[PDB]
């Protein structure tokens, strides 16, 4: 009934989250797939109506959706912000994630590791945004979140020193600024250590992105390999059937191949539609995560990583994003004795913003998330009622600053 | 070994029976044809590109998306109007169809100290 | 059936109930601290004071209406069984 | 333009929300369903390519995500916490859900 | 074969909906049970405790 645990230290932990945003754009040609340079097959195919405008329409819709996914996730910043040549970020070291103009495509170290870590009627249309443009979107987002904080998402970017921004973030979590300012060096050191450890773990995993590529590739391979299936005819090839049988009699035998290939193409398109729906859901989640974890803090728990969210950094991946969520994880807790209220001169007192704790003899007021004993005065306490209704009241004294100094 | 094929059992390499020399196989260029229209309400001057076709075997511009004919590439940069691909897209600016690389936006160097 | 089989779920109903019990116990004892790191115990009345403070009500209201609030919570919990002794969203799936 | 209404009391209310998380993991063997274990039917069916392999793979993927759904909904705790034997909860009575 | 293909297609479509529901349920377990949510009507009707 009267025991509490309050942390005395904390750890800054950076954790990664990978999330697919797009998939490769593809198109097919009925005439080249079903027939493949054969006039008789083309003549028979028009007997089936418009079964080959619909497939092209579906694939085109998928491709346009694929471009819109990336456009929504990444192009959320109106301008392109640049980091200053001189980088004094209060001891924090962003050289691992900040883009450097000394290599190819202006990428970063982690983006480079992340990119290293992963015919006959078919075309693969190039994506609208190249990797370089996505790279400079991500670099703009990092520059904005480093220089301005969250102000560049709400309008014009407003510069602020990095340490003061981190104090803002701590205040958002529920920890006062003095906790940041009194141990800035420790916080910067363990942030740097964690951002190097993520580098090491990535150097030695990225399976969610690889699964999409593998699944698309195997679907396309199945579609291609389905061309050599007989489908209950004389033979797979359209020349071995036309050049060996009477066309009135080989007309019936063509229809088996046409029907089989039409079924295979239809199955491919349906699977692509379902997969595109799933990838669009994932891209919408990624866009929400960008807007809520990168352009500001989030009070939603376990949405921007495990722990109390501070800030996030996006990184471009081969077909997705990688969010580096940094969180505040309290540690080193020790247990005290609490009380809901203090009765002084027959009058009930409640903590203004903390909780009353006692190390055994004396009583203090500390904030809820970090151990900072304070003397119970009238400045950090308010009064309501008398000490006869609240259950669990204890007795001690409340200091009024005016009396000792007046006399 | 007479001939070689890779995955998808595509015969891609053969040896001639006369010289005993090994050669390559590459299907000649095939692709689609797409029009770039600024709308009949405005004009009728259209442009065409041929997807992933080198246009030595088709005023003329070569992109990663193919070869685009009928529009003049400008080394300026604007905002995207009619997407084409590989970061290049076309618009109808004065009188004719032009093709350019996309502008992501204005540059800012925020006065950080 | 004619080549039709139904696989068993990986997690037994027993272990799902055990997860639910662990979540319930963590919420009741440690408040919301156990989702962000180590579980830190706190008396339940003070945790309800925190949660009243979270919706914009001063914490003294809880400490002076504790008995009434507890009675209301117990009655509301009791009404759930009556409302259950419904699940159409689950039955439609099967 | 100068009227406000402030509540003077309150009510604690409990509501139920029900959400599905998984289906039954059902698998179908294409060869046995289509042909019913007759050799000549099987020989004629295997002229159709790899439809059966595709269907089997789709059903397997469904089952795997069915397991993943439950795992992500319910496994959000590391340890297995236990309620202390004493039930001193300030008057609140959790005996019906514990 | 057509009957089996139809069955599998409807199974995929139903599994997509069930996955959406499970994602919502995991979000609720994180946000309403492991914490207190300020979002209105997300964890019931009225201010959430
Ligand atoms: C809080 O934790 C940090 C590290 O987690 C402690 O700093 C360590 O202090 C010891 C001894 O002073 C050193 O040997 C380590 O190298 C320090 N680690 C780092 C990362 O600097 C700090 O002392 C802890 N604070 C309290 C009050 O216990
Ligand atoms: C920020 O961190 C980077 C890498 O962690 C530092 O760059 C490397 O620092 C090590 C240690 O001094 C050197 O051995 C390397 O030669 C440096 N360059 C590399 C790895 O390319 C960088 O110095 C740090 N920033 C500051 C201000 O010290
Ligand atoms: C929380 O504080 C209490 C206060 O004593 C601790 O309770 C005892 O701690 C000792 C230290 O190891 C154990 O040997 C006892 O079994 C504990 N229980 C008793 C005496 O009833 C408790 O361990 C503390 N917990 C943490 C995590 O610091
Ligand atoms: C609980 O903390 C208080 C903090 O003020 C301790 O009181 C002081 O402790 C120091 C430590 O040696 C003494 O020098 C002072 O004389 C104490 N009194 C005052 C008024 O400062 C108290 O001892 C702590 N109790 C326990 C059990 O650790
Ligand atoms: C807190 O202080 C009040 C005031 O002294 C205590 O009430 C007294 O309790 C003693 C012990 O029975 C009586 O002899 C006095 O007559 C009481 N006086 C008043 C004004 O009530 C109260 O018991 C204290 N509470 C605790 C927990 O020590
Ligand atoms: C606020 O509402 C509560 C109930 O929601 C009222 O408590 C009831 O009061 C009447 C008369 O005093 C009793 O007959 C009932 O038994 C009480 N109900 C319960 C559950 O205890 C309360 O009176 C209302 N007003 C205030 C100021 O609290
Ligand atoms: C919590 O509620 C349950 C049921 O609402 C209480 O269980 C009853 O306890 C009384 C004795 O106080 C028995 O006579 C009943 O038969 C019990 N009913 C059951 C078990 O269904 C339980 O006592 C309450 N908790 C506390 C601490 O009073
Ligand atoms: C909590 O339990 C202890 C055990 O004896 C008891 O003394 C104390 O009064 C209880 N707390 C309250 C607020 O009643
Ligand atoms: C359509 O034509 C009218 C008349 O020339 C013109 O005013 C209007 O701007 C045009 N709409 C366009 C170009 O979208
Ligand atoms: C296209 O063809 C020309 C001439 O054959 C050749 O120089 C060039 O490398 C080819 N590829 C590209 C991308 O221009
Ligand atoms: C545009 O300017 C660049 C500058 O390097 C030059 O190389 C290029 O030839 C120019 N192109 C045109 C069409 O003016």
């Amino acid at each position: 009934n009267n025991s509490i645990a309050i942390p005395t230290n904390f750890t800054i932990s950076v954790t990664t989250e990978i999330l697919p945003v797009s998939m490769t754009k593809t198109s097919v040609d009925c005439t080249m797939y079903i027939c493949g340079d054969s006039t008789e097959c083309s003549n028979l195919l028009l007997q089936y109506g418009s079964f080959c405008t619909q497939l092209n329409r579906a694939l085109t819709g998928i491709a346009v959706e694929q471009d819109k996914n990336t456009q929504e996730v990444f192009a959320q910043v109106k301008q392109i912000y640049k980091t200053p040549p001189i980088k004094d970020f209060g001891g924090f070291n962003f050289s691992q994630i900040l883009p450097d103009p000394s290599k190819p495509s202006k990428r970063s170290f982690i983006e480079d590791l992340l990119f290293n870590k992963v015919f006959n009627g078919l075309t693969v249309l190039p994506p609208l945004l190249t990797d370089e443009m996505i790279a400079q979107y991500t670099s703009a987002l990092l520059a904005g979140t480093i220089t301005s904080g969250w102000t560049f998402g709400a309008g014009a970017a407003l510069q602020i020193p990095f340490a003061m921004q981190m104090a803002y973030r701590f205040n958002g979590i529920g920890v006062t600024q003095n906790v940041l300012y009194e141990n800035q060096k420790l916080i910067a050191n363990q942030f740097n250590s964690a951002i190097g450890k993520i580098q090491d773990s990535l150097s030695s995993a990225l399976g969610k992105l690889q699964d999409v590529v593998n699944q698309n590739a195997q679907a396309l391979n199945t579609l291609v390999k389905q061309l050599s299936s007989n489908f209950g005819a004389i033979s797979s090839v359209l020349n071995d059937i036309l050049s060996r049988l009477d066309p009135p009699e080989a007309e019936v035998q063509i229809d088996r191949l046409i029907t089989g290939r039409l079924q295979s193409l239809q199955t491919y398109v349906t699977q692509q539609l379902i997969r595109a729906a799933e990838i669009r859901a994932s891209a919408n989640l990624a866009a929400t995560k960008m807007s809520e974890c990168v352009l500001g803090q989030s009070k939603r728990v376990d949405f921007c990583g495990k722990g109390y969210h501070l800030m996030s950094f996006p990184q471009s991946a081969p077909h997705g994003v990688v969010f580096l969520h940094v969180t505040y994880v309290p540690a080193q807790e020790k247990n005290f004795t609490t009380a809901p209220a203090i009765c002084h001169d027959g009058k009930a007192h409640f903590p203004r913003e903390g909780v009353f704790v006692s190390n055994g003899t004396h009583w203090f007021v500390t904030q809820r998330n970090f151990y900072e004993p304070q003397i119970i005065t009238t400045d950090n306490t308010f009064v309501s009622g008398n000490c006869d209704v609240v259950i669990g009241i204890v007795n001690n004294t409340v200091y009024d600053p005016l009396q000792p100094e007046l006399d | 070994q007479q001939f070689g094929r890779d995955i998808a059992d595509t015969t891609d390499a053969v040896r001639d029976p006369q010289t005993l020399e090994i050669l390559d196989i590459t299907p000649c260029s095939f692709g689609g044809v797409s029009v770039i229209t600024p709308g009949t309400n405005t004009s009728n001057q259209v442009a065409v590109l041929y997807q992933d076709v080198n246009c030595t075997e088709v005023n003329v511009f070569q992109t990663r998306a193919g070869c685009l004919i009928g529009a003049e590439h400008v080394n300026n940069s604007y905002e995207c109007d009619i997407p084409i691909g590989a970061g290049i897209c076309a618009s109808y600016q004065t009188q004719s169809i032009i093709a350019y690389t996309m502008s992501l936006g204005a540059e800012n160097s925020v006065a950080y100290s």
